[PDB]
């Protein structure tokens, strides 16, 4: 239909550089730049640069430039984005976007930031990766979960059955420990009837760490 | 220079038709045409950024004679279309010779940048082309029109055929 | 042995005549209308709150006229009086008509 | 060009109508201005472009206007759907720059959380330490105290907590903070203890556990 | 004071050729505009250098 | 239908910037003028080959 | 060998926005106000003869 | 010139040199001059002192008065309507116009120094000459002031160019 | 270029002088300055191209102190004349701008004309002359003038004066 795929999250330590790919498809891709814009965690987002597929024009934000560099691919669809020296203000997601139309007739401005990338996580820190322990969190309606622990860096994502179980389902912030590393809970509040016939999963899964572990929980 | 334009160039609107041993051939310059297109766009973009609102306002029909103040309503009314018509002849009169001296100043730009870039190993023909004066094949050309042209290497080739 | 390149631009098959300050006509290869020339004939109702005065005038539903009782406590946006309109009460006229009209139509 | 843009947050009942301002540091063409809405987790998603029209699959409660320099956005009738961050964006003259951000909190009633503990896995105990929960589900407003007991030895200092965002159904938040000890001083006290003050209970309400059973 | 342009909202300085303080005005004012600010360049296009 | 400008010849979209249709008109309406047409150019002079 | 000779103009660090007929915002080196957007909020008793009906 | 220098602050046009005697830079103060006497006097036209005007209509009211209110009232917008219209654009054309005057000042005197160097360098593509003989900095002020005699260096130049 | 501008040339707008063996002369280019003119010409013309016509209308000399419908009338009248006043004031000082920067780059394009045709047989020395390097009588001249000087012809000549002595 239209849609921008980005890569996953990746994790640098202070002095690398990164690479962030973001695939297109739907739309004809060289009559239409590129926007990218990041956020750090919290904040509001921030404008990186601009890039045409049609010209290779590039217009970089003046706070960015040297660090930064934009380029396209029109076989496979794809634009790229190199961000060299990273500071651990650099720490954030970061977005593309379809913007401006190149080449074609002209406007009004009907887009311009038409359609967006899921996002892709960029971590710079020093730090060791570690892997999470899950532990069993464990339980008229009733309560129960996981508790995932003492793990580094950020991401961990949590479902449940595969996503086979998606309603009553809360998630929290992951929160982070004098030791350094973060915590994660994520709880399921269940009809307290079905506990014979059903059981449940923790689909917990840091990448970060390759750590698929599917770990489960009964009273 | 160029007397005239080329129909059919359809890849964009300012272009390079070359001829060399391996062919002729064509091709657009996409940098300069946007380059106009922008230009183009955020002028035509001022113009039509959304007009005024108005809403109850004075009447400006009538179905009998009133004299005095009708005359006023009337006079007021017409005074004010003839200046909104002047303003809108002159607008479009100033913008379209812009547009003009704006597209035909970035085919000029073109040229420039290629004259520049040919050093002293070409000379201008007169209708707007030139006369390079070496063996340059494709991969050349498209060295020129993508902007890598390295001089100091056809130099002494060139030169050469230009003096004796 | 050498070669010939040449910088062009393009040019359509019919273009567009325009005006500009030194002269009155000169073909271009695209332009657009700026005067809207042409209407649909029809009063889209919104988003403006359109009323049809139908058979009324505006004053004639102010007052009461008996035909013009469909109109009571009415609002509107816009208030359509019509050429068809008519009264059919007590004959009456109004010092100042056209201020009261304005004013009302305002509220 | 700074776009400073208000009010910081904003707090209205489903069914009124939040209105947005976006002031910008200097003029801007009306073409050059869009707003966007992002639930926290996905990506931007945009509203309105050139300050006055929707993009595509947008209801009609949403809508934008201004001139020159003072923009405006619109929900016209909130829904619990719309709890959500709002920026406004230029992009006229580089750098494409980016609002404050407005946020928006639908107004429900009041709701007591529901409170549960839970004690510290077996399979963490013998790890080396323990961690006890304490869940606070399905609450409004936000502002809700939890205060931990270890044999009413009242701790402060060794819990840290972590709330959900705002539910995009009924409106309610979620909240969990969690007491660390050692497995030392854990396996020393017997009644652990979970007091919850909060808007919704007219006073407040403790559920606990005696350690072992 | 000295004052050649009087407004209700008070006295103006008219040394800009337009202002958007009120409509109503008397004395040598500028001419009244809905626009706050129209910024009229008093130099060229400012260009940063390069790099290196 | 939808549409911000209303005459009384009926009503008028308002993406152009003047009209020629009715100089009474209520709501976000193009400005009046006498002409009944006016070209804004959008490309270069055309040259034939 | 040879020498070079350059044709430059200046630039600032801070320069000021304005519009154009193709460009809504484009930094200059320099700008003015056109619009006096202030007021003192009291009436000069000069040149002009003032009255004041209290 | 895709750049423009920082750090001048003799003038607003100069000239930036490299020899073997080492580098150095210095304004061209006449066409600075030039394009500050335009846009001063383009900017004095504008301010040129505007106009008086004494008792005029009444432009707020109190009470609803109909028909002529409602007059006085559209006049005094159109004309603002009006005003505010000639204002965008004049601002926007002398801005227009003062970047031009502005670019082609550089540009004309680029054409100044090269007409002076006639065969004996070549532009280099940015805005830049390649003067092809030893231009110690005698030579180089020889040149921003105007009395740079080519049939001088000409043999030099011509040869260091072709052979 | 031409720091200065030509008296006495009374042939047309634009011109060219020469010197060479056979003598001085002079002669005109008519192209070039009908071109300037025909545009000089249509401007002036949309500028007085038929005005309006107006009949009755409202007046605007009065004998007696009406107060408020008078004060109207001649506001209105007042702010017509102003709005009109600065229209013409703009409206001739572009038109003049624009009317210098048509003419000045007729001679400047005039000039190019003529060094493209040139090529590599002569040399701008600065002032907008040329140094044609060789032997140019008058019928190489008009050649020039004309739109017919064929340089293949004069190159082996010229380029040698150039490159040698
Ligand atoms: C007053 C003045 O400007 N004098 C200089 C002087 O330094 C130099 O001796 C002379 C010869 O090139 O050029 C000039
Ligand atoms: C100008 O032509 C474009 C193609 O370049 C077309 O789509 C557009 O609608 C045109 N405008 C007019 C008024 O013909």
């Amino acid at each position: 239909q239209v849609q921008l795929v980005q890569s996953g999250a990746e994790v640098k330590k202070p002095g690398a550089s990164v690479k962030v790919s973001c695939k297109t498809s739907g739309y004809s891709f060289s009559t239409y730049g590129v926007s990218w814009v990041r956020q750090a965690p919290g904040q509001g987002p921030e404008w990186v640069g601009w890039i045409s597929a049609y010209t290779g024009i590039t217009d970089y934000a003046q706070k960015f430039q040297g660090r930064v560099t934009l380029t396209t691919d029109a076989t496979t669809a794809t634009a790229f984005l190199d961000l060299r020296s990273l500071r651990p203000d650099d720490t954030a997601t970061y977005f593309c976007a379809r913007d401006k139309v190149q080449g074609r007739v002209e406007v009004g401005s009907g887009g311009r930031h038409d359609y967006w990338g899921q996002g892709t996580l960029v971590i710079v820190s020093s730090a060791s990766t570690k892997g999470p322990s899950v532990f069993p969190l464990a339980p008229g309606t009733a309560a129960l979960g996981c508790l995932v622990k003492d793990y580094f860096p950020e991401p961990v994502t949590v479902s449940w059955n595969s996503g086979a179980l998606t309603s009553g389902v809360h998630t929290f912030p992951a929160v982070l420990q004098s030791s350094g590393l973060y915590s994660l809970s994520s709880v399921v509040t269940v009809p307290s009837s079905s506990l014979g016939t059903q059981t449940y999963i923790c689909n917990v899964n840091h990448k970060p760490s390759n750590t698929k572990v599917d770990k489960k929980v009964e009273p | 220079f160029i007397e005239n334009g080329w129909e059919g160039m359809i890849d964009g609107w300012y272009g390079f038709r070359h001829q060399n041993s391996e062919g002729t051939g064509q091709a657009a310059d996409l940098k300069s045409t946007q380059a106009a297109i922008d230009q183009i766009n955020g002028k035509l973009n001022r113009v039509i950024e959304k007009t005024n609102e108005k809403f109850h306002q004075i009447e400006k029909e009538f179905s009998e004679v009133e004299g005095r103040i009708q005359d006023l309503e009337k006079y007021v009314e017409d005074t004010k279309i003839d200046l909104w018509s002047y303003n809108a002849e002159l607008l479009v009169a100033l913008e379209n010779q812009h547009t003009i001296d704006l597209t035909d100043s970035e085919m000029n730009k073109l040229f420039e940048k290629t004259r520049r870039q040919l050093r002293e190993n070409a000379e201008d023909m007169g209708n707007g082309c030139f006369k390079i004066y070496h063996k340059c094949d494709n991969a050349c050309i498209e060295s020129i029109r993508n902007g890598t042209y390295d001089h100091d290497v056809y130099r002494d080739e060139a030169l050469n055929n230009r003096f004796q | 042995s050498t070669a010939t390149l040449c910088l062009g631009h393009h040019a359509v098959p019919n273009g567009t005549l325009v005006k500009t300050i030194t002269d009155d006509q000169i073909e271009v290869t695209n332009a657009t209308e700026l005067v809207q020339s042409s209407s649909t004939g029809k009063i889209c109702n919104n988003p403006h709150r359109i009323l049809d005065g139908i058979d009324c005038t505006l004053i004639d539903a102010l007052l009461g006229d008996p035909h013009c009782d469909v109109f009571q406590n009415e609002t509107w946006d816009l208030f359509v009086e019509r050429s068809k309109a008519f009264s059919n009460c007590y004959p009456y006229d109004v010092p100042d008509y056209a201020s009261l009209r304005s004013l009302v139509a305002s509220s | 060009v700074v776009l400073t843009q208000s009010p910081g947050t904003l707090a209205l009942p489903p069914g009124e109508r939040a209105t947005l301002s976006c002031r910008a540091s200097h003029r801007v063409g009306s073409t050059y201005i869009a707003w966007y809405q992002q639930k926290s987790g996905q990506a931007p998603r945009r509203l309105i472009y050139g300050a006055s029209n929707r993009a595509t699959d947008i209801p009609d409660r949403f809508s934008g206007s201004g001139s020159g320099t003072d923009f405006t956005l619109t929900i016209r009738r909130l829904e619990p759907e719309d709890s959500a961050v709002y920026y406004c964006q230029q992009f006229s003259v580089s750098p494409w720059t980016f609002g404050q951000g407005t946020r928006v909190e639908i107004k429900r009633t009041v709701a007591a959380p529901s409170v549960f503990i839970f004690p510290p896995s077996d399979e963490q105990l013998k790890s080396g330490t323990a961690s006890v929960v304490c869940l606070l589900n399905n609450f409004y407003p936000r502002e809700a105290k939890v205060q931990w007991k270890v044999d009413n030895a009242l701790q402060s200092g060794n819990s840290q907590e972590s709330v959900t965002e705002q539910d995009s159904k009924d409106s309610t938040y979620s909240l969990s903070s969690t007491l660390t000890l050692s497995k030392a001083d854990y396996e020393k006290h017997k009644v652990y203890a979970c007091e919850v003050t909060h808007q919704g209970l007219s006073s407040p309400v403790t559920k606990s556990f005696n350690r072992g059973e | 004071c000295i004052s050649e342009c009087i407004t209700p909202n008070g006295s103006i300085p008219n040394d800009k050729p337009f202002q958007n303080v009120n409509k109503i005005t008397y004395g040598a004012c500028p001419k009244y505009v809905k626009q706050n600010t129209l910024k009229l360049a008093t130099g060229m296009r400012n260009v940063p250098e390069k790099q290196t």
